[PDB]
């Protein structure tokens, strides 16, 4: 009666069980019908277990058995090009026992190591897997494979003449990996969009929240920095299924190919379902499961992006399971314990200098589905309050054609002095006073459609319908971005400054032949505002001749006077 | 085995059972009742006793009543013979025709068969209305949600596309499953009228449930739909498209039970469990296990009170590869079928367009249509603050074009549109803007074909 | 103007929609706290 | 005295004492725990059990697990030396330096002590802000808590005067005390280098609780806090400034157990006692015994969904003295500090103004600023409604004097603005109103000051 | 449906009374049943319901309403009698809101269900024009019928 | 409630062959508007025709609620048994309904809408329904409600 | 009444100088009696009500929180005391609802029973306009008196 326990009594979803002497709070137990299920009442005469599943299968003296884990996961070769659920296993093990690696030794015999050393690779999938030194083992390098070919569970190495070490290791999910220090935010996430990486940068392990009502674009923005983003890997937690969007993923990812290489994205992708058919607890458990795996990737000194659809499915989850549990409900009936958790989830995203030197990182990207536009509790509420970035998809903007849909005035991110200087030394000088400048643009347009809403735009003075004329050509030409174009479905940091100083440099141009009385309607029909209008298509620099190309047309517009 | 009830409550009651006590979802009968009366088994509540959800009313009920455990939940009779029938939710006959020879007898929860594919819906269905096969392609495995509101004609766009839908030249057979719910006698003997005067019913089955029929019958219609549509598709392998309306009437009656389940009340009064119900739904459909069939749905989405935000409508969103949203404004100007050009989009489209499947030019020209219409409704504000006279001539144009969207494009005359038909008129109306603003059409496409 | 008054109307109703109805989710939402316990 | 695990729920604990009841606030220790697990005693329920609050998760606790009783409540090993050191919600190092070396060892609820005088606050305390020091002065015992929204700057505005605040000739040292709750590691990261680099830590006991440290150990993080500024004040005679961030932090973790702990809920789902808890930390200000020191609070007070109606930050607004109250429209229009200068108020602002403090005109010329931008803005509802052009001169000079306000008197390029700096830039752009319209400002002081 | 009368008994006016008008049918008779009015008497159950503390909603109208209120306009309809014979009860019911809101309960779960509404506008009643049935508001699914 | 007192003193029921009577109830109201309105009825002999209930703020809870009760009874006994034409005025409605919400609460009812008890209408039903032409046709029952709108 | 005290002794504040205050008028002077404030003391007295398990109502508030407060306020009033002479006890009483919601507790029972209320307007003091009586929502009954 420690390891194991009898069902008392199960209806109303909870099962109470006798005996599991020994659980431990949150963890997963075993029922004999296959069932798993999370202990979540410690009585003094029960364990109260919710089922992550249907109760039917569940009758009164069923055995239930500790499984020790509040969960684990297996992080070695096997892991790319692989689809998993809520709790890791083939759409059951995790990684394959029969498949052979060709191990590397990175490592000779004497060597001292320390809990993530790198003392071999797996060219498992390219990808280079690297095998590091488990966290908490340290010691000497007693004895190692030769490059040869293994299986999983066979021991590649031993340290202080007795850990023994694999290919792989399990790690709780719920427990975010170590590491020795969050760096603070220091290098933008190139994502390739001028709208994103331009107004609102996310930083390489930075919290962005993505935020809006169903259908629009939420997923979406997601699907397309995996195609594109400078992350090695991504980490999907496709939650939030239903009606099919199971199957709309279970056979259509592993046909989606990675932009950058021209190989399925799964190569470099795990994916973490989570179906209405699934018990609270393992939905719950999903997001612990994927920001392990994804701070595993991380230690190797990889740069990973986690999207977890969604939060707001999650809560709801948990909600069911804490009135089970009879916790007392709060607004809207979530219990008090949400805030902090969710809190804590976010918190194991960065970039950190990872055991044994090296830098790794998690980017993360979480939806945000409010129970209806309300957009208060769970979800959006508590998440806006933590995520320093905010990518929020305006259904008008959408039904407007304008992509993408991603609301310039009530978008916002902070990272952006943050990785400036990243941007000033590797790509462009000022690419800062240019980002300034573009919103600073915006913002002036946000403040004149205001007021012609009102007085109407015939009032208009040539001054104000030339800085409407560009801020027009900001918003077609760099916000808006073609995620379905086989050119513009990325777009490269180097580019995205070529575009923006293109604009702005129209846009100088534009104010000073105004100020030279110049019409407007001389200036909205010159031949370059056609092509500025498809540079964004362009995969040749071609773009920055364009600088010229508006010069000259402008001077024979100070010509024609 | 043998149970006597303990406890009523509305339409829950509690059930005590000396031996053998009866699994969750069993199906319970009370004895002693004139018409048969179904106790579903939903929890243990320990003692013996367990908690159940009556399938119709339990007036004159007494403590200490007897109840039979079945040793079995609800099923579907599932056979090719399903195609030609009218069924009630349950799958009982109502076309006067015998019950339904079973081949195999399947479980209607979801559980059975497990017959989806990981792989991405593609393929045509050609529903043969314009608006939906020529600008917002329904695809094979998608869920493509009608979006409307009380007093548009959804349900008579849901039976027209039942009476058309095809998968043009494909190997496999195609069929139809028409579930609908909480409907009125009227409309009932409308429905059936309709499928046997067309010959529609020859590859369709019918499941109709009535509005005073037990609301658990209303919640199990759309399971024994899905489970029918899942047979054919996988066993059969067919093309199978299953029209749902409407998924707002299910809501109703799930919501009015989990009052009566003990529930804490979730936003607007609905149950808490409103989005992992609702995805028990939603998630079956795709294509299935061996590539030869699929399972299509049509679910329609009535606005209460015609608010989009409302809870029901809007987790609905998220389970379709194509949306057609209805407006009550739109019909009110006259403007019919009454969909909403800016609020009506295809998630998965992109997979079932271009060269090989509709034509080359066909993104471009729903592009430029979207954008073009959405400036013109814009406009329409425009002309209302500074006056028709005060518009630019560039701006007459695109709210021009916003006229001949609507008077050419949206409405059909009923008429069966091809995609070649449907882009023909969509470059006809682009005519009427400058091809200096056409932004989002190549020049290569201009030139071959404007 | 009667534009002010006009589209700006639609203004007070989304306003108002938004919540003596939102308002009311509530009153009875913490009824049903210990409405319900 | 040893007791036992009787029951487990989430963060509440019951444990049954044979011998020797804990009282309530006692800290027991659970036994068997790799990491050490306090739970604090809430009550006694009879039966010699008493309820508990967990400092940390409950996860593998079983019932008869032993558990002792400390003695005592959590407590603060005060030390002069507590300054230059960083400290978790508990005291514990953060610093990787030795744990304190207490010279007493005060119990931490503000029981010990019982520092205060019954007299009034006084006195000038520089923040080295101008929109504080000139407009809403600071005052020495005094609650004056920074009223923000989610997005805002309020962290940076705290950091600032933690690193710039002093008694200008005080013959009494100054210390600060800066408590962080529910911060992020990148949050806690950047306030730790943020005191080391700029050696504000000399002067400073900094307390960082995490969110994902144990609730309990929130709760317990600003009465650490105040009771190291209440021994510093009290014991050494310090002038004490003490900084809280964020207070809407604390109360979401105290409500998350009010759940747990039995109560039924009060408006919008907070614990009922949500003033009478917040009520004991709001008392801990105020001049000392002796007239020494002084303990003053800078409470910063979040609003929730941008609601200053939420209950948190509506119970706070009578535990100050002064209020900078933020707002998300302000910031959006790139007015920073975002400072709506309509709703921040100086509760004591008079006792720290006039001649021998700032200076004569000082109370006139906050007047007419204060009235004059209220018009202003008002007035931007009116150029709105009208039009521009249809404004009044007079109008449109109050108009342009809110503009003014906002870009030059807000607006500081970070910047130490002396009183004298700060009503000079209040006089220039008061020019820009006609001088027959200085209502609130006596004409002996446009005489000597204009 | 006087006011002394219990929420109980108005409540079961309506089902008495589309019982006997059911009766009627039965021997082949066209009947018409006229509901003065569903707006008091979903007002009657709100009070029964509160009274059974029953969660309340929306103007603090029970869940349960709906589907209740659309069963009733169910048993309207022309039927083919017990051996044979033509018969029908035709239901007209009127809607009255709390005050020109014209939301719930009565109205607004009224006109879903309902095929028919008659628009009495007071504006027309002002003008003299009679009857004061606005043709404009006004609508009918039976006209192709 | 000036309104209230001046139809008191001024109603009556012009050449009808049935005596007139007044019945005036007041609900919650202070020592100082119960001292005025006894001052009123005496001074200006409208008590003649008057029956009249007093009921004030510090009085009972449950003898408030009985007081238009009280009221009704009288005016139907008058109407019924004497043949009298009887108007009652009662203020304030509002006030009656604050104490009748109040004991809802200790009565162990979940709350309505803005606090009230559920049962609102069908007890207000119980005195709006308390009126009209007695049996006979020789006399009736007339109501004037004072409803104060809370906070407008 | 600080917060460190139990909710019974604000409770019974109120009385204490309620009596006190008819001590004063007793010897014939005129007392005010200045409240800061009942929402506070209606949070102490809801807090034991609680705890002695009575049934809460809106805003968890006892269902004896209106006749209470009421017979406070009408002890207030200037009399003959005894052995002839006149006094008087004039009541100021602070009301602060929860955050400008204005309902319960404090606000909506207390502007039910007084006579005076005096609106001090945020928007009238933020436009420096002293004392900031909004003389638009502020009354008196006693304008004729």
């Amino acid at each position: 009666m420690i390891q194991g326990v009898i069902q008392k009594i199960a209806g109303p979803a909870v099962i109470a069980k006798g005996m599991l002497g020994a659980r431990m709070y949150d963890i997963c137990k075993v029922g004999e019908e296959g069932l798993v299920g999370e202990i979540i009442r410690l009585d003094g005469d029960t364990a109260f277990v919710q089922v992550y599943e249907d109760t039917s299968g569940l009758k009164v003296g069923e055995p239930v058995v500790s499984t020790g884990l509040p969960l684990a996961v297996e992080l070695g070769p096997g892991m790319l090009n692989g689809i998993y659920d809520g709790i890791q296993r083939p759409l059951v093990h995790a990684l394959d026992r029969e498949k052979k690696w060709a191990w590397t030794p990175m490592v000779k015999p004497g060597d001292e190591v320390r809990g993530g050393m790198v003392l071999g690779t797996v060219p498992e999938f390219g990808f280079t897997h690297k095998i590091l030194v488990p966290p908490d083992v340290r010691g000497r390098v007693k004895e190692v494979k030769p490059a040869g070919e293994y299986t999983v569970e066979e021991p590649v190495v031993v340290l202080e003449d007795g850990t023994e070490l694999k290919m792989y290791h399990t790690w709780p999910v719920r427990r975010a990996r170590p590491v020795q220090r969050k760096l603070d935010p220091n290098t933008p996430f190139l994502t390739g969009m001028r709208i994103l990486d331009v107004l609102f940068p996310v930083a390489m392990g930075g919290t962005a929240a993505i935020p809006g009502p169903f259908g629009s674009g939420k997923t979406v923005t997601q699907q397309s920095l995996a195609k594109w983003s400078n992350a090695d890997v991504v980490v999907y937690v496709g939650c939030g299924e239903r009606g099919n969007e199971m199957t709309d993923v279970l056979v259509e990812f592993p046909e989606l190919t990675d932009p950058k290489t021209g190989g399925p994205l799964m190569h470099r992708t795990v994916l973490i379902a989570n179906t209405s058919n699934m018990p609270v607890a393992a939905r719950e458990a999903s997001i612990y499961v994927g920001v392990t795996i994804a701070e595993y990737f991380r230690d190797q000194g990889f740069s990973v992006a986690l999207m977890a659809d969604s939060t707001s499915r999650w809560a709801e989850a948990l909600r069911e399971i804490s009135s089970r549990l009879e916790e007392m409900p709060a607004e809207e009936g979530y219990p008090p314990y949400l805030a902090a958790r969710l809190a804590a989830f976010y918190e194991r995203a960065g970039k950190v200098i990872t055991l044994g030197g090296e830098e790794g990182a998690v980017t993360i990207v979480g939806a945000v589905s409010p129970p209806g536009g309300d957009m208060s509790e769970p979800v959006t509420q508590s998440t806006l309050r933590i995520v320093g970035a905010f990518w929020r998809l305006d259904a008008s903007l959408a039904f407007r054609r304008h992509f993408p849909a991603i609301n310039w005035n009530g978008s916002y991110s902070l990272f952006t002095s943050a990785l400036d200087p990243w941007y000033r030394e590797n790509v462009a000088e000022d690419y800062p006073e240019l980002r300034d400048a573009i919103s600073e643009l915006l913002q002036r347009e946000a403040g004149l459609q205001e007021i012609v809403q009102l007085v109407g735009p015939d009032a208009l003075q040539d001054a104000e319908r030339l800085v409407i004329e560009v801020g027009r050509i900001i918003r077609e030409d760099f916000l808006q971005q073609n995620a379905y174009h086989e050119v513009d479905a990325y777009c490269s940091m180097k580019k995205a400054y070529g575009i923006m100083k293109m604009i702005l440099a129209f846009y100088k141009e534009a104010e000073a032949a105004i100020k030279r009385g110049v019409s407007i309607d001389e200036i909205l029909q010159l031949p370059v505002l056609e092509r500025i209008g498809r540079a964004r298509y362009v995969s040749e620099e071609e773009f920055p001749a364009y600088f010229e190309e508006a010069m000259k047309e402008i001077q024979g517009a100070f010509k024609a006077l | 085995e043998y149970t006597g009830i303990t406890y009523i409550s509305g339409p829950l009651l509690f059930v005590e059972n000396a031996k053998d006590l009866a699994y969750g979802a069993i199906v319970d009968i009370k004895d002693g009742t004139g018409r048969v009366r179904g106790g579903q088994v939903i929890e243990v509540s320990e003692e013996y006793a367990v908690i159940q959800v009556f399938e119709e009313t339990t007036g004159l009920d007494l403590a200490t009543t007897s109840v039979s455990l079945v040793e079995d939940v609800a099923r579907l009779g599932v056979s090719k013979e399903m195609l030609g029938r009218r069924f009630n939710g349950i799958g009982k006959p109502i076309d006067g025709l015998p019950p339904i020879t079973p081949e195999k007898r399947l479980p209607i929860t979801g559980l059975p068969l497990n017959p989806v594919a990981r792989r991405k819906p593609e393929q045509f269905i050609q529903t043969g209305i314009s608006t939906i096969d020529v600008m917002n392609t329904l695809v094979r495995g998608q869920k493509l949600p009608i979006f409307s509101g009380s007093g548009l004609p959804a349900n008579e766009i849901a039976a027209q596309i039942a009476r058309q839908a095809t998968v043009r030249p494909k190997e496999e057979p195609f069929a139809v499953v028409f579930a609908a719910m909480g409907i009125t006698q009227r409309e009932l003997s409308y429905f059936i009228q309709e499928f046997e005067r067309t010959g529609a019913l020859s590859r369709s089955v019918l499941f109709l449930n009535k509005a005073d029929d037990p609301t658990i019958e209303r919640i199990l219609t759309p399971r024994m739909a899905l489970t029918v549509a899942e047979y054919l598709a996988f066993e059969h392998d067919y093309h199978v498209l299953v029209i749902l309306t409407d998924m707002t009437n299910y809501c109703e009656a799930l919501r009015e039970i989990g009052a009566a389940r003990e529930e804490i009340p979730g936003r607007r009064g609905y149950p808490g469990y409103m989005y992992t119900d609702l995805a028990t739904i939603y998630e079956r459909a795709g294509v299935v296990e061996g590539k030869k069939g699929s399972v299509t749905q049509i679910p329609i989405l009535s606005m209460p009170d015609d608010d989009r935000t409302h809870p029901i409508p809007d987790l609905t969103g998220y389970i379709t590869e194509g949306q057609i949203q209805l407006s009550r404004e739109l019909h009110r100007k006259g403007i019919y079928p009454p969909i909403d050009p800016l609020p009506s989009l295809s998630r998965l489209m992109n997979n079932g367009v271009g060269k090989g499947k509709t034509r080359e030019d066909h993104k471009q020209v729903s592009d430029q249509l979207y954008s073009a219409y959405a400036n013109g409704v814009d406009i329409r504000k425009l002309v209302a603050i500074i006056g028709e006279d005060a518009l630019t001539e560039n701006d007459r144009r695109y709210l021009q074009f916003a006229d001949a969207f609507e008077r050419f494009f949206i409405n059909q005359g009923q008429q069966n549109r091809s995609i070649e038909e449907s882009l023909q008129i969509a470059w006809a109306l682009l005519s009427m803007l400058p091809q200096g603003e056409l932004k989002r059409i190549s020049k290569d496409h201009i030139g071959k074909y404007y | 103007i009667p534009g002010i008054r006009a589209q700006i109307r639609f203004i007070q109703q989304v306003l108002e929609q938004r919540e003596r109805e939102d308002t009311f989710r509530l009153k009875r939402i913490k009824g049903k706290i210990e409405a319900r316990e």
